[PDB]
């Protein structure tokens, strides 16, 4: 009667094991306290040297874009990142999920996630003409 | 005598361990040599991949899973020719015989579908004539003989033909529709689990 | 569990037929029915000669055939040839937990030459060795074909337990084989027992030598 | 289509090693790979088993915590990192492909020896001729080279003059990790006391030379 | 350069002559060994059989048909990796050059998807610097490269 | 798995013959069968082709109205009913199985000879020994067997006694359809006049026994 | 009009590699890509050694391989052996009309042994044959290897066109070859010519005999 | 099918523990776990000493135990004595088709006393028997312990195949065992060969004799 | 690829009809069917005599016709004349990639004369050439009609693979043809071999001559 039980247990909440019954169901209702959640390196300098995309902006499927930026020179600093629709006026219209990106040691690669606005846009990472630019389009 | 074999329906299958090949999005289709074999059950699907599971692009990545199918136990389906049906009829006269002599005094008569009048001649009492015919109209239409290891039945031809089980044709032939006993759970990143539907 | 048993050595003449058997436990050959046979010449990579009990890879000669009967797989070589001299390995997919298990291996000997029974020389512990609180018995085996031999030792008649180590056959300079066997002892056990004996079993025969303190 | 192993060698218990298997002649990234070993006097046994992508890993309980299998499909390479090595790990290791749920193609193998043994000269003893008459006039004398490491030991009789009936057997490897080797020669019984037989045992790895005269 | 192969779609296939095995009603199912090969096309059907075509009963008799399938021409489908796209840019200055010397004076700049600044230097006139980027968002979504002969 | 042909033989033009093929080793009713023939000096050619159940029949244009292929699946027999035979039908005939759109398993073949040529006996002649010495002491002699039909004819020398250096050449086929062969035996030069050489020509179809003598 | 072509005879020694070609007409071997190769020893059943251009039936050695490029299919045999001397046949499924077509056949000869010149014995017409008003010159070619021979007859010096009956070379029991040639004539032609010459060509070297009326 | 394999001879001294195994195939012992054991001294009736693998019938001593593991069922004895020297039989219900199947039989050998060597007495044929056109060589083996003996015959150096018959070891009146072997031959074979030899294998050490044809010229 | 093979030499008598074939051996020929034939007398321009297998250029005689069947295109010339003594080249448009492919070429011989067997003169190395550390075998052929020859050399029994030089036959002053064959060697190979043979093939019949040290 193994088959009969299995067809009768189709659509029933499964369970697995290791060495403790693991449950493939139910959810957790959480409440999160954020007041004691501070930033690190709010007190460093801006990174003004030349920066290089180790990993280019790529669509994540969540409506955001991730990127990996390398700072080889410019000891303990923070990377400014902004998203606009005009290369002249650096007016941010995107949400910086990675709030205040930081480089700790030299030759460090950091991961940045950004939510740019709908349509044609520009991803700016830099200050001078050592600033990085990558044109983007989102549906 | 010797009905013609028609089907073999697998009701108990043994599976090997599943084998998986996978690719990142925009990297191609995954391939296994097991995919080209007749006695293997496989599924070819796509999996949500990204930086979190070893890919440089977020998206669907090709994934293939294969498990060798060998049937442990199968029900045999035989097809019946009514014109080949035979029957045996035992006949006996009331004279005085002791019960222990009944098996000696019984004339066993064998009939085909095409046999004529058959005789039961009893020594001393003449003989009686039997002209018989099977009645196979209302129980012997489109039907199979379905036998397991120790049991057998008469089943509808269309009922056995509509069974949601793998089936076979005669020789070392391929097992058709193996998904009725082998299912594949949705892939997670680079692994696929097999759901064995049981005996 | 999973243990595949097969004879250590089987021998045949050129042109005849030979059969190597592979016997296992319970499941392990009967459940999945995929059993493979391998051929290994000394120092070379093993070669797949049979898979799925009776299937033959590309270019494997028609002489190699395979069969199955319950929990026994069989490799039959017909028309023996000189190149057939190798080790033959039996493999079978036991279950989803053990996966694959192997047999002990069988050395086929194609009798490209005639028979040879073992000639044995047994040596007792020497005095200079006993001066160092040690005693070693040396059983030497030479001039025996085919090179597959069983060695047994005896403590006056008793099957000895601790102290026996045996080599493997090696081809002599005249296309024969040789083998050593050593029984390490302590000098008191050598003088206590009446005598010891090497014992060499070969093709069903038996040869023994006895030495006494 | 061939697989080539490398990296095997001598090591102490508790040491470390890393086997490499290089593949050519086929798409290496499409096939399962595995490592197979045969210890002396034992049967073949698979210890590690990896999928085509490297996503599925399988070990035996004997090597589960100590060995790590991996692969680099870009360079067509298969690795076996062996850590905390034991004496039972001494074997001849194969890398082999896997398809159709069978072990398909093998390599020639690479030897891994785990020894706690130490460089040590041999102890040489004479084997006093006991009778090998058989009617008659024959005696077999010999020599016992014992408890040495490593190979080889070169044994000669009277500066290589007597080379009629000399027989130096292959050495045995004991549980200690040392070697023991015998060597015998056959001579007439009526010429036992008329000539001198001496073992010329030379173990170079220890600069050990021994000359043992065999008397009846 | 070398997109990954994804699929092959057959648009021209030649066929061998069909092969038939057939049986009378209530006499079993017909078989062909071609029915087990994976590169043959087969169908499993039943046929109206009776006295008029060699059977003792009037009813459905099993019939099987098989024909070897062999693709004559196929369309290859290649997956593209948007991060592996290359491009080439010509750069030249208006100096005085006759047309016959344009190719000699042209500087040919190559970019990857993540290249740095590419500069074209002209002897006597300095050098210009180019920071470029493809636009393959609207033109290169979920797409295969499909090619015939 | 084997097929055995039978029924081949000798017949005149416009005649009839019926070939048989016995099949064993497989289910005969599941396989297409066919008849293939090879004429002397001509390429192989399939002439008949029948389905596994006999519902599909195929013929070449050379034989369509003359040959009829049939099969008895009950007794595992394939028949080739040949009628109105012609000279172009003289060939070695095979029965073969058919699977996977290839001709898979063959038979040894059965010989069918169609010849208008009627039975005739030979004209046995001797051949005078000239010199074949080559320095020396050797000469050659033999008989000639001309204008006979059909095969075979068997030569023998002195009732089978002299068999040293004997050669019996295979026969030739003439433009008249009649055969002719030869025989020789080499003997010394000085022993030519010292003995008698009697070749025997034995022809069974027409009952001929000739024992002609060879001498200078 | 749809028949495969393949060389009449191709030769090799023990050890090397040999290739038999099979050229068809752009349809014959080009349409379906299923070409089969057969091996036949004298008197035995043909054996399927290759099908589907490069596929190999169970039991066939690696030495037999197949290729196909356009018109031509090729059978390549490496490591040539004495067992490989046989007849080899090509086969292709042309279309749905004529189905299967064969090649003319190729005789593979393996040069297991060394070159042997042919020994010739030329016999005159018998007097008893001439008294039946017929004449037949008998040329007997013996003990040559390989069995590739060109026979030629002559009328005092002049090549003979008619009356020639020559057999194909046959295998001896010592593993050499033999062949015979017959020249029919009228007795008048035998007497009216100075001499007749049977000559044998073998690997370019020619052996000659000559007889005359006496 | 069902075949039950158990060893031929197992030995131990009193006071120790001995294990008699029982190896079957496919089903046999692991489908139903319904194994039983029987003890039979020579001549008497078999007695049920265990059933259902572990269970024990009333009266049987607690020294008698048994276990199962996969194919193998094992009978365990502890505190071995001299009464326990007998033949023991394995029994197990195979399936609905065949039924309970048995093992071949195990002869346990209690090492109460000592080990004797086989005293061999090889005799040639007599002339009066050769007058009757027959010849038999007689190999008389006596006074060995234990009754575990392999008899071999030889023709000048070579094992003999046809005509050899053997007895089973029969007990003496002094508590040792004895056997008798006979090699049947024709008078021409006995003369054309150099000599014949009988051999007795007993706990490894082989004892042999040799006899050769003689003639009263 | 694409290879067109046609016979090297064919011959016929005046008034007869002759056919020169052109067998195709490439991947896919049989696609365009525009085969062309050309005529070339020695020292002049090739002349188009047929194109598109059967079609004929303006002014070309009706004795020249062409057909095809499968992979073979055939040129047939009827009413053979002495003017037709020339080379005839086959040509076929193979594919879009490689274009038109040519055959090897056929020399038509019109038998305005009877058949002449080739006379051969083979010479040994002069004792004044080995002095110069060289040796050459000289095989000289004369008086054959037509001038179509095949030359082979043999080293005691075996064909020589290196050193053979063959010319292209040059006409004589008596309306016959001559050719020269030279075999350069080293003196040690001349002395080591028992003999060397020049043999000459002309219209099926071969003629052999031999020299030895």
């Amino acid at each position: 009667q193994e088959g009969s039980l299995k067809t009768a247990l189709t659509g029933a909440m499964r369970v697995t094991k290791d060495e403790l019954y693991k449950l493939h169901g139910g959810h957790v209702s959480c409440r999160v306290k954020l007041s004691a959640l501070t930033l690190k390196g709010t007190s460093y300098k801006m990174c003004t040297d030349k920066m290089s995309f180790v990993k280019n902006p790529t669509d994540t499927g969540h409506g955001t874009v991730v990127m990996q930026v390398k700072v080889p020179k410019g000891a303990p600093c923070k990377i400014p990142v902004i998203v606009a629709d005009d290369l002249t006026a650096a007016v941010n219209k995107g949400i910086l999920v990675t709030v205040n990106p930081i480089a700790s040691t030299n030759d460090d690669e950091v991961l940045i996630e950004v939510n740019p606005p709908f349509g044609d846009s520009y991803i700016i990472v830099g200050t001078g003409d050592s600033r990085l630019t990558y044109q983007w389009h989102k549906e | 005598d010797g009905p013609a074999e028609a089907r073999k329906v697998c009701y108990s299958a043994v599976l090997t361990h599943v084998k998986i090949n996978d690719k990142c999005p925009s990297t191609g289709e995954a391939h296994l040599a097991e995919e080209n074999d007749g006695d293997n059950a496989c599924k070819r699907t796509y999996s949500d991949r990204g930086w979190g599971n070893g890919c440089g692009l977020f998206g669907k990545g090709s994934i293939v899973a294969c498990a060798k199918f060998t049937c442990a136990k199968s029900m045999s389906l035989f097809e019946v020719d009514q014109t080949k049906i035979q029957y045996v009829i035992r006949a006996q006269l009331h004279v005085g015989a002791k019960q222990e002599n009944w098996n000696t005094d019984i004339k066993t008569l064998k009939f085909d579908a095409l046999s004529g009048s058959q005789e039961a001649e009893f020594t001393g009492y003449g003989k009686a004539t039997l002209e018989c015919q099977v009645q196979t109209a209302v129980d012997f239409g489109n039907s199979y003989i379905a036998e397991m290891e120790k049991d057998s039945w008469i089943v509808d031809r269309q009922w056995a033909q509509d069974l949601t089980l793998p089936w076979q044709s005669g020789s070392g032939g391929i097992w058709r529709e193996m998904h009725h006993l082998v299912e594949f759970e949705p892939p997670h990143a680079a692994t696929i689990r097999v759901l064995a539907l049981g005996n | 569990q999973a243990v595949l048993t097969q004879p250590a050595s089987v021998s045949g003449s050129p042109g005849q037929s030979i059969t190597i058997s592979c016997t296992g436990t319970g499941s392990n050959i009967e459940t999945y029915n995929l059993v493979s046979w391998y051929q290994r010449h000394p120092g070379k990579a093993p070669k797949l000669i049979l898979y799925e009990v009776s299937e033959r890879p590309s270019g494997v000669s028609n002489r190699f055939s395979g069969s199955k009967s319950g929990n026994t797989a069989s490799l039959t070589i017909s028309g023996l040839q000189a190149e057939d001299e190798a080790d033959y390995f039996c493999c079978s997919y036991a279950d989803t937990n053990i996966f694959w298990v192997f047999g002990g291996g069988t050395h086929l000997t194609v009798l490209g030459q005639p028979k040879a029974a073992p000639s044995v020389t047994l040596f007792p512990p020497s005095s200079e060795e006993l001066q160092a609180n040690k005693a070693t018995l040396v059983c030497l085996i030479s001039d025996f074909y085919p090179g597959a031999v069983t060695v047994a030792w005896k403590a006056d008649s008793s099957p000895v337990k601790a102290g026996v180590e045996t080599t493997t056959p090696s081809k002599q300079s005249n296309n024969k084989y040789a083998a050593s066997s050593y029984l390490s002892l302590t000098p008191e056990q050598w003088k206590s027992h009446r005598s010891y004996s090497c014992q060499v079993t070969h093709e069903g025969s038996t040869v023994e030598k006895t030495v006494a303190p | 289509v061939q697989l080539v192993e490398s990296g095997g060698g001598l090591v102490k218990p508790g040491g470390s090693l890393r086997l490499s298997c290089a593949a050519s002649g086929f798409i290496f990234s499409d096939y399962y790979m595995m490592w197979i070993r045969q210890a002396p006097g034992k049967g073949l046994e698979w210890i590690s088993y990896i999928s085509s992508s490297g996503s599925q890993i399988y070990y035996t309980e004997s090597v589960k915590g100590r060995f790590t299998i991996s692969r680099d499909n870009g360079k067509n390479l298969l690795y076996l990192q062996m850590n905390s090595l034991r004496g039972e790990d001494t074997a001849l290791y194969y890398c082999a492909t896997e398809t159709g749920w069978r072990i398909d193609t093998w390599g020639q193998g690479t030897l891994v020896t785990v020894s706690s043994a130490s460089t040590k000269g041999p102890s040489v003893f004479p084997l006093a001729p006991s009778s090998k008459s058989t009617s008659g006039g024959t005696a077999a004398l010999g020599c016992l080279v014992k408890d040495y490491f490593p190979e080889p030991v070169t044994v000669s009789w009277n500066s290589g003059a007597l080379t009629s009936g000399v027989h130096t057997f292959p050495a045995v490897l004991q549980s200690s990790g040392l070697y023991s080797l015998s060597s015998v020669v056959t001579v007439p019984s009526s010429s036992l006391g008329t000539q001198t037989y001496i073992c010329n045992v030379n173990h170079k790895p220890s600069n050990t030379k021994v000359d043992k005269r065999v008397e009846p």
